[PDB]
């Protein structure tokens, strides 16, 4: 009854970011020539528009059967692909991190010596494992076609959890190295504007993109619903609607 | 199973 | 400086002896090659996609 | 399409495969662009680190360094200083002996020089590498003849270390809006192997920067 | 600019053997090439083509599957291997050299050929005429026919006329109908329209007496026409 | 003493052609075309966008069949291509990557290319062989080459940043005649549609009608304020375009040997890096610095369309021989085709 706010902050929050990531897809589909770089920004755009859709459906479907009382569900098989859209936008984030890092720690391997087709395998990878994640969460949680399992779903989703903490340490690792470096040894670069956005790409990443994960993943095991979980998914979706325009809109001018 | 959304 | 400038006297010399004709003259000239070859001009006149190898 | 046709498109697409690998070899090397005067020392520079335009490749670290040598020429700069747009470093050579000399004195043309590129609008962002060769002669010549002939107004002691700090300042102060590009300078002489080593150096930070902009945060 | 041509000569029916052609004095790795064969008295038959990269391969209907067709750029070597021989297979192998960019002359040169003999929706092109008697001097016309326009949507029109020599390896005259070869007499000329065509002879030395062979290189498999014979 | 004689003498002389041009000018061009209609609206669009190029375009060429034109970059690249189906046809790598100049041959079997090298490279596009092979390396120039044109297969016209201008023989690869009248440094050639002279603008504001046959200065047009960066004949082969860095374009009339118009825009400041004339003469295509390009009524002076679609300096551009299309290529690596 009193928990139509939330809906529309999720329905109002999710709008941008649909259009903020449709823009990024269509740049650099064909408009914009692509760098070794700009694959992990079409990662983080699929990832990010797959997520924000299943949020608008979700959304759509509780408008629906509100004022259309009489009316359907959508099938549960879609939470487990929204997960893998989630799990993939947090592995893009953390490894366009280790590659600045890798920019600044070793200059002469990354100018020469990188991979041509390297960026594009750390990709097909990351979104294997989060898709293996997702459809095994699924499969033994009572979300694919099968039964559900208890135990086996505390299981995934406590080693899912894991997954999330190692991403979160990775980021931090990499954006303290690249820190460190700037601050031991550096000429030639604006070292304040560098400082603020690997402090913002950090708490982005850790008050809203980990507390719906987090909730979800093991907070709901270990321990509520109204007062914790809407306020996660409009966390998430704002860091959703927040990616872009960090990661291609400030930089494009 | 698990509490859905 | 002496060869310099005995050149510059001799190339404005021969520069000044030439017959010159109105302004009128070249600009109806120019106007009349203009008018006379409009039609076989693509950019000026669009041509239809059919005759159109650009398209 | 035809056979003829789709044989073309064929040929297209190796001839495009060929240019993108020429492209990517070409934009892993480091190009330095290499100016100052002729008795200003570059021969020994070159010799050092090693008509028309000059082209000097070389090979220090897992880098391959293309100088470009554009002393030949003798013609209005404006029009093809633009060609370099794109420019690792530039190494600009300044030999500190001539202060006495006379082509206006040698040094003034050379602070002219300097001034005239480093304040370019197309080298806005682009490193120099200030050599100061000849420092033997320096030191042997400032004990008789004085820095005031090319400075009246230096007023400092007569000895090597403080005009060879005041010619540094002196040059680095032409550098109008001095926070966005870098001044590098190293003083060298002719029995001296460690000018490559200052390259590398300078060349790195540039390199840092610039993949720190592909990498999207500048 | 060559192109010499090894292996061949007799098999067992039912073998396997290795042709091969050695290429020296142009750049072979921009040239396409394709294998031509001609029976002991008979007309000339399109065998397999290769293109430059080594990424598009076609194969004769005939030899599909039978035959394999590949090149060492490295080496300058084009090879066909040879199994199951029949006894059809017994003919002179040809290896003609193609470039394909606008304005290119494809099919200009071409080797001597290895002769090989084994033991004991397709175009069709039309030469109604055969063994026409020619004096010196005289102007004649060789007349040809397809069972489809080779007048593509571009414009160009995809008819080649060759000229064989008794005992010499054929010779593109017209590779697009009135576009001369380099080093062929201005005498030559082509005239056609869609279906029909004519390769005229102005006035004719005793040189340009030989076989004439049209080709349609519209689209694969390239078939050609029986040779109208001019005899002196 | 002889000095200033003869400078008195030459400021009088000046002062006589300057008298001689200015009581033959009883009305200007833009009275004469008032009463004709104008052009309404000149909508071209981007029917081909060629791209392969990695660097910047510094120069183009059309060829006389008005489908294949040859661009040279920045990065050692002369590529043919053939812009109905918008593929390459040649890729050659040159010896020097600082190329500021290409041609292409009007009979088509030859192109060339030149720059900071100070040579003209002449490469045989129709070879036995089937690569593109360098056929003659042209070298007596002590400057930069800024522009080369063909007259013939075996006569080139170059036009050098060492104030000199050279009548080539390829066969031999010497240079038969040298046209040395300009000050500063010669940016651009023309050649008239009868091949028997051509007109060539230097960096001292001053352009220059040079015969080919006799090796001598017949004009000299002196009107603009800046260096002259582009010039082109009119397809009469009466008058002739030029575009300069005080951002105006002008027109030069060689029988009345006078200025005719001037286009220049209030709100154009920056320099013209290119003009070419449509094949009637009535549009006039010049390329700026603003990143696009503008297509003037060459008879009125007013601006019919603007071409935008350049995302950095439009360096080169031009018209075909049957003036269906313009190419426009630029430092943004890219050339495009419009119609």
């Amino acid at each position: 009854k009193e928990t139509l706010i939330p809906v529309f902050l999720i329905l109002f929050i999710a709008l941008v970011g649909l259009v903020g990531n449709g823009f990024v897809l269509w740049l650099l589909g064909f408009r914009m020539r692509r760098n070794a770089f700009s694959v992990y920004v079409l990662s983080l755009a699929g990832a990010d528009f797959l997520f924000l859709c299943f949020q608008i459906i979700n959304c759509l479907v509780y408008l629906s059967n509100f004022f259309c009382s009489i009316s359907i569900n959508f099938p549960s098989f879609f939470t487990t692909v929204m997960t893998c859209a989630y799990l993939a936008g947090l592995s893009m984030l953390s490894t366009v991190s280790t590659e600045r890092c890798l920019s600044v720690l070793w200059p002469i391997w990354y100018r020469c010596r990188r991979p041509r087709h390297l960026s594009a395998v750390v990709c097909v990878l990351l979104w294997a494992l989060s898709l293996l994640l997702s459809i095994l969460e699924g499969k033994f949680c009572g979300f694919l076609f099968s039964d559900g399992d208890s135990g086996w779903c505390q299981t995934f989703d406590f080693i899912t959890a894991a997954w999330l903490i190692f991403l979160f340490m990775v980021l931090c690792g990499s954006s303290l190295a690249l820190l460190v470096r700037i601050l031991c040894g550096s000429r030639g670069l604006p070292l304040t504007r560098l400082y603020l956005t690997i402090l913002l790409t950090v708490l982005v990443f850790l008050l809203c993109g980990l507390p719906f994960g987090i909730q979800w993943f093991l907070i709901l095991w270990i321990w509520l619903f109204c007062h914790i979980h809407p306020v996660s998914v409009v966390l998430s979706s704002l860091n959703s609607s927040a990616n872009p325009i960090i990661y291609f809109f400030v930089g494009s001018f | 199973c698990k509490n859905f959304f | 400086s002496i060869a310099q400038a005995r050149k510059l006297v001799e190339q404005l010399k021969m520069e000044a002896n030439i017959d010159r004709i109105k302004v009128s003259k070249a600009a109806a000239d120019l106007m009349a090659y203009c008018e006379a070859h409009a039609k076989e001009d693509p950019l000026l006149t669009p041509v239809p996609a059919s005759e159109n190898p650009f398209r | 399409l035809s056979a003829e046709d789709k044989a073309a498109v064929e040929r297209s697409k190796m001839i495009d495969r060929n240019l993108r690998e020429d492209g990517e070899k070409a934009a892993r090397e480091v190009k330095l662009l290499l100016l100052g005067a002729g008795e200003s020392g570059k021969n020994t520079i070159v010799k050092q680190m090693k008509t028309g335009i000059v082209e000097t490749h070389f090979t220090f670290k897992d880098l391959h360094f293309k100088m470009f040598d554009v002393g030949a020429q003798r013609s209005e700069r404006k029009k093809w200083i633009h060609c370099f747009e794109g420019v690792t470093a530039i190494i600009f050579c300044v030999a500190l002996s001539d202060y006495d000399l006379v082509l206006m004195n040698r040094m003034h043309a050379s602070m002219k020089l300097f001034d005239s590129i480093c304040n370019n609008k197309w080298f806005t962002d682009t490193s120099i590498i200030l050599f100061l060769n000849k420092k033997d002669l320096f030191e042997e010549k400032i004990k008789k003849s004085p820095l005031t002939i090319c400075y009246p107004e230096y007023a400092g002691s007569n000895t090597y270390e403080e005009a060879a700090a005041y010619i540094q300042c002196q040059f680095e102060d032409l550098n109008k809006r001095k926070d966005t590009k870098e001044i590098y300078t190293h003083f060298t002489c002719s029995t001296d192997t460690k000018n490559v080593q200052f390259v590398f150096d300078a060349v790195t930070d540039v390199i840092i920067k610039n993949n720190l902009k592909d990498c999207g945060l500048f | 600019v060559q192109l010499v041509e090894s292996g061949g000569g007799l098999v067992q029916p039912g073998g396997s053997r290795k042709l091969s052609c050695s290429a020296s004095g142009f750049a072979f790795s921009s040239f396409g090439m394709h294998w031509v064969r001609q029976a002991p008295e008979k007309g000339l038959e399109w065998v397999a083509y290769i293109s430059s990269g080594s990424g598009t391969i076609y194969y004769a209907d005939t030899v599909k599957g039978r035959f394999t067709i590949s090149r060492d750029d490295p080496k300058n070597t084009l090879f066909l291997q040879m199994t199951s021989l029949r006894s059809e297979d017994t003919a002179m192998y040809y290896c003609v050299r193609s470039i394909y960019y606008y304005g290119s002359s494809p099919f200009d040169f071409w080797g001597q050929g290895t002769t090989l003999t084994v033991s004991s929706s397709d175009i069709v092109m039309t030469q109604a005429t055969s063994s026409v008697p020619v004096t010196p001097g005289e102007s004649v016309s060789i007349s040809c026919r397809s069972s489809k326009s080779l007048l593509h949507s571009n414009g160009n029109t995809y008819l080649y006329w060759f000229l064989q020599r008794p005992g010499q390896s054929p010779q593109l005259l017209i590779y697009r109908m009135s576009n001369l070869a380099s080093g062929v007499p201005d005498r030559f000329s082509g005239s056609g329209s869609g279906t029909a065509f004519t390769l005229t002879i102005s006035r004719l030395e005793a040189e340009d007496v030989g076989v004439y062979y049209c080709m349609q290189h519209l689209e694969y498999p390239l078939t050609f026409g029986a040779g109208t014979k001019l005899e002196l | 003493s002889e000095l200033d004689q003869l400078r008195q003498e030459a400021e009088q002389l000046k002062n006589q052609i300057r008298d001689a041009r200015k009581a033959c000018a009883d009305a200007t061009l833009s009275q004469i075309t008032n009463n004709i209609d104008p052009v309404g609206r000149i909508q071209m669009r981007t029917r081909r966008t060629l791209r392969g190029h990695l660097a910047k375009i510094y120069a183009m060429h059309w060829g006389t069949d008005s489908r294949l034109l040859v661009s040279a970059s920045q990065d050692g690249k002369l590529i043919i291509w053939d812009s109905y189906t918008t593929n390459k046809v040649h890729a050659i790598p040159l010896r020097s990557s600082w190329v500021m100049t290409c041609a292409y041959a009007p009979s088509g079997n030859y192109v060339a290319c030149g720059g900071l090298d100070n040579i003209c490279s002449i490469y045989n596009l129709k070879t036995r062989e089937g690569n593109v092979r360098v056929s003659r390396e042209l070298a007596g120039h002590t400057g930069y080459l800024s522009c080369c044109r063909f007259l013939d297969d075996n006569q080139i016209v170059t036009s050098s940043g060492d104030t000199t201008c050279a009548l080539w023989d390829i066969e031999t690869g010497q240079q038969t005649t040298t046209f040395t009248g300009h000050t500063g440094d010669v940016m651009s050639l023309s050649l008239a549609p009868d091949t028997r002279l051509f007109v060539s603008g230097a960096c001292d504001a001053s352009a220059k009608l040079w015969d080919v046959r006799e090796g001598m200065c017949r004009q000299t047009f002196t009107g603009h304020e800046s260096d002259i960066n582009a010039i082109c004949f009119f397809p009469n082969g009466n008058a002739f375009a030029t575009g300069s860095d005080d951002a105006t374009c002008r027109l030069f009339d060689l029988r009345a040997d006078q200025e005719l118009m001037t286009y220049s825009h209030d709100n154009i400041i920056c320099g013209i890096t290119s003009v070419s004339f449509s094949k009637s003469g009535r549009l006039l295509l010049a390329g700026y610095d603003d990143f696009n390009c503008n297509v003037w009524d060459a008879l009125k002076a007013d601006r019919a369309g603007v071409l935008a679609g350049h995302d950095n300096r439009v360096s080169c551009l031009g018209v075909t021989d049957d003036g269906m299309a313009v190419a426009t290529g630029s430092w943004d690596s890219f050339l495009k085709i419009w119609n």
